[PDB]
């Protein structure tokens, strides 16, 4: 909303400041052109620095949702939303997101009316076995990029108001400020759910004078 | 007798009746017993005195049969209704006692299929599997710059695209993907993404009511409307500028007998009436307004409209709802061009997609702009524009000023260049009537072998309009629809090639396009390869005074000299040819050694500062002349061994190139118009080709008459046939002629032709022949060989590099296709050429200029540093 | 006026009502086909055949499903065009009941001129005309136009339109 | 099988005129646009289902079905006899099953 | 209901058995290779009868070419179509000049009405247990039953052997009429 905040000058906060001065201070008619021109730089910064990495990143390589397979997407959703240390989904609404996605994978790749292999999302509490089980029934989805109707569904699931915002940027568009700055405070108390567990990604509120 | 019209209602009690030791018969059993009465013994018995055959199974001995029937049916209904009521009550008792939480862990989730439309790129086998089918000697023997491959194809016709048409042709019903693709084409469904009645929806919606449509619900909701409005059907006036063949407008010239009541018309229009009529009209100024009073006098010519009933009411029209907008063409292009041009632009972008080329300018990474040809043509061109300028202009209607340029046959190919390709390649537009598309392939081949191009768009297109429809009826070429109705035939069954009763062709409309290129370039680019164009030939017939009469010219392609055939020629034997190539490869090596030695001797006399330049230039020249000599030998012993040999038919040698015999030409895609002269003459031509080339008795070619489904689209006919041939090659499925009720008894004399009525799923087709017989003696033939014959001519590494590049490009192609389908932007007109007007001359005049990715705009363009560069 | 395609709920009603030879109000939607027929499976199978012909597909248990739940199951896949059964029944109504000279197209004209009802709502009036089929052929043109008037008012009442 | 032939023809057994015309067509020469046959067997198995029609409910559909299943079988056998007798065919009776 | 339906112009002739014989054979050939028809299916024996009833010199040469070019080393299926093919070529040579024969080899069926636990009535045509040929059905019919009284084959095990037996007119030792 443009209200000033005192945060520790971590790498993620210094990226937040850079974007406040060169991307988010622009009028809406010049925002999308600047995001399309800076794309490659922006994604490199998000992946190195910020606490919400660029979602479409398959083993260091900066892709887009359009150029990711359905396996790639599923295994990225588990990598970002499921905490290996506690061996549980950081939020239940994230497990729902990942289940909804794995069911869409079945819908897209099945030839006839069948039973979902994910009967209850409670089965995703072993996510690597749930994924293998889905992408063994439908091995075509290991080698196909996302159908553009499934990109639009995935981004529509990312904007659901009745779930914890997704811990990543899925797209550079008109809504990039909302993706980048929404739900920015919990991370500092739960570094187990941050990318490298690196504090330097996160936003920690603190006073300049009381820091003495 | 169980399961008949009269006794199906009693089936449930039939098991009960059998418990009285009564026998109830199956229809088969009861027929068997009845056919026992027609045996000669019972017939001989019937001729003496009447015969009474009790085939009752003891039913007459059931006392009070209705009482027993009524009992058994009541007991069965009672048991049913009891068990249904007790089951419902026990399930409501178990639900109240344990609650609604008990049947929530027991309930399961149901997954409904979404339509996942595939581009059906050819399946690439492992290098071990493809190396078995080709002879071992083929590796290195072919020059791949001189092997033509089809890398992409598409059509717009009565059944939609090549994907939908193939489904209907081969299977006779649509899958989920087929239905959704037809529903999208015909504008029954659009894609919605965003808020829909508050709730956010991402999927298909009905296009009129904007109500959501699940992909499962598409077939139920639209199949009947999609079938009713596709393929051969009654001419729809909405599609043809209000043209109704029942009420066909002409004008009678009458002489005026009594002076018509004056009418008010402008001063210009009144002077134009006075110039025409002379003293038979009186124009007078009205001082009040300045308009003129035009009075026609006794004896003035006048024209009164009358309507004629025409007897051709059926045609293969593009599915109702088809709209170039749906594919992404803008309204400024649609207004400007003739609708045949729109079928072409869609077919061209759809063929680039099937090639996995989303951006045509990609081609300019690999070839010079002067190396991309457009060898495609039409039979009659833009007949909507002709009707504009001959008839609508005469009636002082509003017609655009450039309508002439839209009529030209060569104008569709121009709009493809001006909107998509922006090449400076060859542009040879054939006009072959019904053979155009095969004449297109032959020109596109000769262009790529002569080295003037490395890629041709080829194919054909034609439209259906009132005037053509009429003049094809006046020649009696087309089927009379009133006669077909008198004979019981529905529209669907009016196109029936090779049938006793065939009586003229069904007119259709549409376009078909193939992208052909050199194999050496297709392997480099990693485009899919659907087939090899082994041979393509045209032929006139002979002296005669009937332009529409088909003839036997194309028989020349099997011309072979059988005076001296005692001992097999070495030249046909691939080992011999490979041995002579290896012998010549050793000499080319010794020629490169001897030219490098001679360059070392010459470089000494050049000073030691200029030496680097001179050795670079002269080394490159040597490398060129070494490749030139290797490729010329490969051509001489691999590709062109049979051009000078009168003992090897052009048709035999095309197959022999890839180690196929004449017996390995499994399918013949016949022109098969459903005319009396065409279908006999075609069978007889194929039969005489195969007989002369010694095709093994008992191995007929399997005729394929695609025009039973599509109707004859004239220009486009062979383009469609080719697209079908490629779909047979890559699938192994040979579609049958579902209108071949009864094959014409005359065609039994041709032992080497089989005419199936149903789809055969073979174990593979190695080659397909396509024949066409246009008006004006245009015969034509093309052979197409399964692409897996090519992969035996390359090494494992080059194959595996290819397989990886095609996999990557098939994935990018699927991406581009689905994004374009849902956002109505498959077709994306180019704004600018790949060069600015300042570089135009510089790019044309450098044959090594290539496009590269411009870092700012992200779009392939020529950069001034890559033009007459050293690198 | 506003052109609407005939609802499946009216078509279904009229087809059942005509087959049982009862008025539309005499047939309640709540009841199932099996209840209405009254233990005569022949007539049940004749209705099922007529609906199967008219709508193309049927549900899995059309016998036990109530008429409002069949009308909703058909509307999901129903377009608005009459079909092969309605068209034939209307042709047999018009031929058998209208005076010699009055055809279907004259009825369609009269409804487009007198009332101003378009083709979509003409089809609806003709279906209401089928449901209340008179006993003997109408003697003159004037009582045939007076019948079409009474069916327009009935159609307007049931659908909820003002003429 | 080899030497077999199947002619399919539209036909309403209920119509007397269709019965007479179909038999004329089977017996008429190929010149006159018929088949030039001479039947060896007739198997008149047409029939419509009459169902839930008691004595009191006998009306049009029953009187019509009775025409199909009896009256026009007798008329068909009549027609075949009149066609054989006109050509003096006394030694090739047609078996009626 | 007395409306005329018949016109001479609407008659459809079907007489092209010479074409369909070859298509029938090619369909059977590929249905075996793809595994849609197996060596225990009565559909193979039915298609064999229907092909033999359309045997002529052209159909024999067609079989000779397709069967003699079949590689018996591509699979079990290719060996099976080669074996069945050579047997069908022999049968088609034997019955070249013989008249074609009506010969049903379909499994005879009886009525079965079942009501499940939920009360839904389902009628099927279930195969009979005593009667598995038509020869056995003619015997069952000859013996009659209690209400009427006053006062070796290779079917469903080896379709190839049953085919081999097709052209051989079995001599009936004693007729069913004696029993
Ligand atoms: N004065 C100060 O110094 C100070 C300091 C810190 C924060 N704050 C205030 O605190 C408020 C929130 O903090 P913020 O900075 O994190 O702003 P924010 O990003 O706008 O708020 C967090 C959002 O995350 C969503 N969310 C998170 N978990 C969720 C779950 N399990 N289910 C549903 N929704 C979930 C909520 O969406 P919905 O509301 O749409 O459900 C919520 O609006 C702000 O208004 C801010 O001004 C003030
Ligand atoms: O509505 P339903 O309960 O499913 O039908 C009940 C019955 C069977 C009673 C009904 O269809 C009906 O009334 N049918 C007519 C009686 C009947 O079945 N007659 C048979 C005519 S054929 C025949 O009789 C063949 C033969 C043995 O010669």
């Amino acid at each position: 909303m443009g209200e000033p905040i005192h945060k520790i000058a971590t790498r993620g906060v210094m990226l937040w400041k850079e974007f406040d001065e060169t991307i988010f201070n622009l009028p809406k008619n010049k925002l999308v052109p600047t995001l399309e021109a800076k794309r490659d730089y922006i994604i490199s910064r998000l992946n190195a620095d910020f606490q919400k990495p660029w979602f479409a990143t398959v083993n260091g390589q900066a892709r887009d949702l359009a150029t990711m397979t359905y396996e790639e997407v599923a295994k990225r959703l588990v990598e970002l939303m499921f905490i290996r240390s506690t061996n549980s989904w950081f939020d239940v609404t994230w497990r729902t997101f990942t289940g909804d996605f794995l069911r869409r994978v079945e819908e897209r790749f099945t030839k006839s009316k069948t039973l979902s292999l994910i009967q209850s999302y409670s089965l995703l509490d072993k996510p690597d076995e749930a994924i293998e089980k889905v992408f063994n029934a439908y091995p075509a989805a290991r080698e196909q990029f996302l159908n553009a109707q499934d990109i639009d569904h995935f981004l529509s699931m990312c904007q659901n108001p009745m779930q914890k915002p997704v811990p990543f940027v899925p797209v550079l568009d008109r809504r990039f400020e909302i993706f980048f700055k929404k739900d920015s405070l919990w991370q500092s108390e739960h570094l187990e759910a941050v990318v490298d567990q690196d504090v330097q990604r996160t936003c920690i509120l603190h006073g300049p004078v009381a820091a003495q | 007798t169980r399961g008949t019209g009269l006794m199906s209602a009693n089936n449930i009690i039939a098991e009960g009746i059998e418990k009285m030791g009564v026998r109830t018969f199956s229809q088969k059993e009861m027929a068997f017993n009845l056919l026992g009465l027609l045996t000669p013994e019972v017939v001989e018995l019937c001729q003496k005195s009447p015969v009474m055959a009790d085939l009752n199974g003891g039913l007459q001995f059931v006392p009070e049969l209705k009482e027993f029937t009524a009992k058994l049916r009541k007991e069965l209904v009672e048991t049913s209704e009891v068990r249904k009521a007790v089951s419902i009550e026990t399930a409501l008792e178990h639900k109240v006692v344990n609650g609604n939480s008990a049947d929530a862990a027991y309930a399961q989730v149901e997954i409904q299929p979404r339509a996942n439309i595939q581009l059906d790129f050819p399946e690439l086998k492992p290098y071990k599997q493809v190396k078995q089918i080709a002879p071992a000697e083929l590796e290195g023997l072919l020059d791949l710059e001189r092997v033509i491959v089809v890398t992409g194809f598409a059509e717009v016709g009565p059944w939609g695209s090549a994907r939908t048409r193939w489904e209907m042709e081969a299977f006779g019903e649509f899958s989920l993907e087929g239905c959704v693709e037809m529903a999208w084409i015909m504008g029954f469904i659009s894609y919605h993404n965003g808020n829909l009645k508050g709730r956010p929806y991402t999927g298909w919606v009905d296009s009129k009511t904007k109500e959501p449509v699940d992909d499962k619900d598409v077939k139920a909701k639209y199949e009947t409307s999609i079938l009713e409005h596709s393929g051969i059907r009654l001419i729809e006036p909405e599609l043809f500028n209000g043209y109704n063949p029942e009420k066909k407008e002409m004008i009678q010239e009458v002489i005026v007998e009594e002076d018509l009541e004056p009418f008010e018309a402008s001063k210009e229009t009144a002077e134009q009436f006075k110039h025409q009529h002379g003293d038979k009209v009186d124009i007078f100024e009205i001082p009040e307004t300045g308009e003129y009073s035009v009075k026609l006098l006794k004896g003035a010519t006048l024209y009164i409209p009358k309507a004629l009933r025409f007897d051709r009411l059926v045609a293969g029209q593009i599915p109702t709802g088809w709209n170039a907008k749906t594919y992404g063409i803008s309204d400024d292009i649609i207004s400007q061009v003739d609708p045949i041009t729109l079928f072409v632009l869609v077919s061209v972008v759809e063929a680039f997609i099937a090639s996995g080329i989303t951006d045509p300018y990609e081609m300019y990474k690999y070839v010079h702009v002067s190396e991309v040809g457009n060898c495609s043509g039409s039979g009659m061109g833009g007949v909507s524009a002709l009707r504009g300028m001959f008839k609508d202009r005469f009636k002082d209607e509003p017609v655009q000023n450039d309508i002439l340029q839209e009529s030209f046959i060569n104008t569709m190919s121009a709009w493809v260049n001006m909107l998509l390709i922006s090449s400076s390649g060859p542009i040879k537009t054939p006009v072959g009537a019904c053979a155009t598309s095969v004449e297109s392939v032959d020109i596109g081949v000769e262009t790529i072998l002569s080295g003037k191009a490395r890629i041709c768009i080829v194919g054909g297109y034609d439209d259906f309009q009132e005037e053509g429809s009429f003049e094809f009826g006046n020649m009696k070429a087309t089927s009379n629809t009133l006669e077909e109705f008198e004979h019981g035939r529905t529209p669907a069954e009016m196109s029936r090639p090779a049938t006793t009763t065939r009586n003229g062709f069904m007119e259709a409309q549409g376009a078909g396009i193939q992208i052909i290129m050199q194999a050496d370039l297709a392997l480099k680019m990693g485009v899919p390869i659907y087939g090899i164009v082994a041979m393509a030939a045209t032929a006139t017939d002979k002296i005669g005074r009937s332009v529409p009469a088909p003839g036997k010219g194309i028989l020349t392609t099997a011309r072979e000299h059988h005076s001296s055939v005692k001992y097999a020629s070495p030249n046909l034997n691939m080992k011999y040819r490979k041995r002579q190539l290896v012998t010549r490869e050793a000499q080319i090596k010794d020629w490169v050694e001897n030219e490098l030695e001679a360059l070392k001797l010459e470089a000494e006399e050049i000073p030691s500062e200029d030496q680097n330049e001179f050795l670079l230039e002269r080394t490159r020249e040597i490398h060129n002349e070494a490749e030139s000599q290797l490729r010329a030998a490969q051509q001489q012993w691999g590709n062109d061994f049979y051009k000078r040999d009168p003992r090897i038919a052009p048709l035999r040698g095309a197959l022999a190139t890839y180690g196929l015999t004449i017996d390995d030409l499994g399918v013949a895609s016949f022109h098969g118009t459903s005319t009396k002269a065409n279908d006999k003459n075609e069978s007889a031509t194929i039969n005489e080709m195969m007989k002369h080339l010694g095709r093994s008795e008992g191995n007929p070619v399997i005729g394929v008459f695609q025009k039973f489904l599509t109707g004859h689209p004239k220009g486009a006919a062979g383009a469609w046939m080719m697209n079908g041939a490629l779909q047979i090659l890559n699938s192994g499925i040979i579609p049958g002629n579902r209108n071949a009720d009864n094959v014409d008894k005359i065609l039994e004399q041709f032992e080497y032709v089989l005419y199936p009525s149903k789809t055969l799923k073979t174990d593979g087709v190695r080659a397909v022949s396509i024949t066409s017989f246009g008006f004006g003696q245009k015969g034509g033939q093309a052979i197409v060989v399964h692409p897996d014959y090519l992969y035996g001519a390359i090494t494992e590494d080059r194959y595996n590099e290819y397989v990886a590049k095609v996999s990557a490009r098939e994935k990018s192609a699927y991406k581009f296709f689905h994004n374009g389908m849902i956002y109505n932007k498959l077709f994306v007109s180019k704004e600018h050429a790949p060069y600015t007007d300042e570089l135009e001359e510089d790019v044309y005049l450098d044959p090594l200029a290539r496009v590269s990715k411009d870092k700012k705009s992200g779009s392939l363009t020529f950069n001034s540093k890559n033009i007459q560069s050293k690198d | 006026i506003a052109d609407e395609p005939v609802k499946a709920s009216l078509l279904l009603h009229v087809l059942v009502a005509h087959k049982l030879k009862k008025s539309l109000d005499s047939i309640p939607m709540s009841k199932t086909i099996k209840d209405l027929v009254g233990g005569k499976s022949t007539v049940q199978n004749e209705i099922l055949g007529d609906l199967g012909k008219e709508f193309g597909t049927t549900p899995e248990k059309p016998e036990e499903t109530p008429l409002e739940e069949l009308a909703e199951t058909f509307q999901d896949t129903f377009s608005g065009a009459l079909g092969k059964q309605s068209s034939s029944l209307l042709s047999r109504l018009i031929s058998s009941k209208m005076p010699g000279g009055f055809t279907i197209t004259v009825a369609r004209k009269y409804l487009q001129t007198r009332w101003g009802l378009p083709s979509g709502r003409q089809d609806g009036v003709l279906l209401v005309a089928l449901s209340n089929e008179p006993a003997a052929r109408l003697g003159s043109e004037a009582d045939a136009k007076a019948f079409l008037d009474s069916m327009a008012q009935k159609y307007a009442s049931i659908v909820g339109v003002d003429l | 099988a080899k030497g077999s032939t199947l002619i399919v023809v539209p036909f309403n057994q209920g119509s007397k005129q269709d019965v007479e015309a179909l038999i004329e067509f089977i017996y008429d020469t190929e010149k006159n646009g018929g088949l030039g046959w001479d039947l060896d067997a007739i198997i008149p198995f047409a029939a419509i289902p009459e169902q839930g029609i008691e004595l009191e409910h006998i009306d049009s559909k029953s009187e019509f079905a009775h025409r199909i299943m009896l009256t026009n079988i007798l008329r068909m056998m009549g027609c075949v006899k009149k066609q054989k007798s006109a050509r003096g065919i006394e030694t090739r009776p047609a078996q009626v099953i | 209901g007395v409306a005329t339906s018949f016109s001479r112009k609407k008659a459809r002739t079907f007489d092209s058995s010479w074409n369909w014989a070859k298509q029938s054979l090619l369909s059977l050939y590929f249905e075996i290779i793809h595994g849609v028809l197996k060596n225990v299916d009565r559909e193979v024996v039915s298609e064999a009868i229907n092909i033999m009833n359309r045997s002529n010199d052209a159909l024999i040469k067609f079989m000779e070419y397709h069967i003699s070019n079949t590689d018996e080393t591509k699979g079990e299926n290719y060996q099976l179509v080669k074996t069945l093919g050579e047997q069908l070529i022999e049968n088609c040579k034997q019955v070249l000049d013989v008249d074609p024969v009506y010969k049903d080899v379909a499994k005879p069926t009886g009525p079965k009405t079942a009501i499940d636990k939920n009360g839904n009535i389902t009628y099927s045509e279930e195969p009979r247990e005593k009667v598995r040929k038509l020869s056995q059905y003619v015997q069952e019919m000859a013996l009659g039953g209690p209400i009427t009284k006053e006062s070796e084959d290779a079917l469903d095990k080896d379709s190839t052997k049953e085919v081999a037996s097709l052209p051989n007119k079995s001599t009936i030792s004693k007729t069913v009429s004696s029993t």
